[PDB]
Order: C-alpha cells, then structure tokens, then sequence
C-alpha cells in the first residue's frame, strides 16, 4: 500500500518582468530674455538738426522776401 | 507508492522594468520687455541740448542777411 | 514514497522602472524688440516753437532782430 505523501514541489517560476518607468515630466520654461535696447537719442538730434537749419535759412528767405514785397 | 508532496511555493518576482524616459526640455522663455521709447519730456530735453549746443551755428546764419 | 508536489504558482511581476526625471529647462527667451524712436513730425511738434524762440533771442542779442512773431 501507500508510502508518504511526497516532498513539497519545487519554486514556480518567476513573475513577468516588470514594466518600463513611467514618463518624465516636461521640463520648465527657461527665464525671460533680457531687456530690449532702448531708443537712443540719435534720431532726435537728426530732426532737431533739420528743423535748426531749416528754420536759419527761413531767416535769409524773409529778409530778402520783405525787401521785395513778396512775402 | 503515494500522495504527490504539498505545492511548492511562489515564485520570485520578475526583473524590474527599465527606467523610464526623461521628460521633454521646457520651451523658451518669452522675450524680454521692450526698450524704452522717448517721452515727450526727454524729446523736449535733447531739443534743448541741440539748440544750447549750436547758439555759435545759429548766431553765423543770423547775421547772413548782411 | 509519492512524487513531488506540484511547482507553486508564479511569483509577482516585477517592479515597475525607476521614473524618467524631469526634463531640461529651456533656453532664456530671446531680447525684447528695440524701443521705437519717435517719428519726426512728433519731434517737429515737440521742438518747432522753442528752436524759434532761441532764434529770435538770439537775433535781439545780436541787435538783428527778426519779422515779428506770432502774438
């Protein structure tokens, strides 16, 4: 008749191998850029130029223009 | 002769999965303020320093009808 | 004696990966735009009446003064 029960049986085999990591966060923005150039005073000196030599000469036209009557 | 033997036990846990991908990198920051432009104020101030600059220019053309 | 017992069942899948790590920041932002110069008929408005009035000034110091102004 019957021997003993057996001896317990052997590991089962191991798990499936885990899943890849989950997906990084994206990254933060990077800072500002720095401040644009300002105007520069240039185009103001231009234009003020301008207006002197125009204006000086406008001088010479009405003095010669009054001695002529044909302002 | 018998019964087979109890069950074994578990088995171990599987390999860990690879790390996991880095994010994307973050976008550019925006631009920067804009420059400053002229205030009426400063338009006024550089006039003024023109004119104060040029009194030997202007005082040549102001004879010229001479 | 009976034969082995029968294997166990599978162990547990693995561990899930390490994370990804947050992305890079991005880059500085680029300079903001110039600041925009005055347009000249502004300065003519702004300079006209005091480039003028220096010149009639100086005219009187001159003892050359000029046409009368406007009141």
């Amino acid at each position: 008749g019957s021997g003993p029960p057996g001896p317990p049986g052997p590991p089962g085999p191991p798990g499936a191998r885990g899943e890849p990591g989950n997906i990084g966060f994206p990254g933060p923005p990077g800072p500002p850029g720095p401040p644009g150039r300002d105007a520069t005073d240039q185009h103001i000196v231009d234009v003020a130029l301008k207006m002197l030599q125009e204006q000086l000469a406008e001088v010479a036209v009405s003095a010669k223009r009054e001695a002529l009557g044909a302002v | 002769s018998g019964p087979p033997g109890p069950p074994g036990p578990p088995g171990p846990p599987g390999a860990r999965g690879q790390a996991g991908v880095m994010g994307f990198p973050g976008p550019p920051g925006p631009p920067g303020p804009p420059g400053r432009a002229p205030t009426d104020q400063h338009i006024k101030q550089v006039c003024m320093r023109v004119i104060q600059e040029h009194f030997a220019e202007m005082a040549a053309s102001l004879k010229r009808p001479d | 004696s009976g034969p082995p017992g029968p294997p166990g069942p599978p162990g547990p899948p693995g561990a899930r990966g390490q994370a990804g790590v947050m992305g890079f920041p991005g880059p500085p932002g680029p300079p903001g735009p110039p600041g925009k110069e005055a347009s000249e008929q502004r300065i003519r408005e702004l300079c006209g009446g005091m480039i003028s009035e220096q010149i009639a000034q100086l005219a009187a110091h001159l003892r050359k003064p000029l046409a009368p102004g406007s009141i």
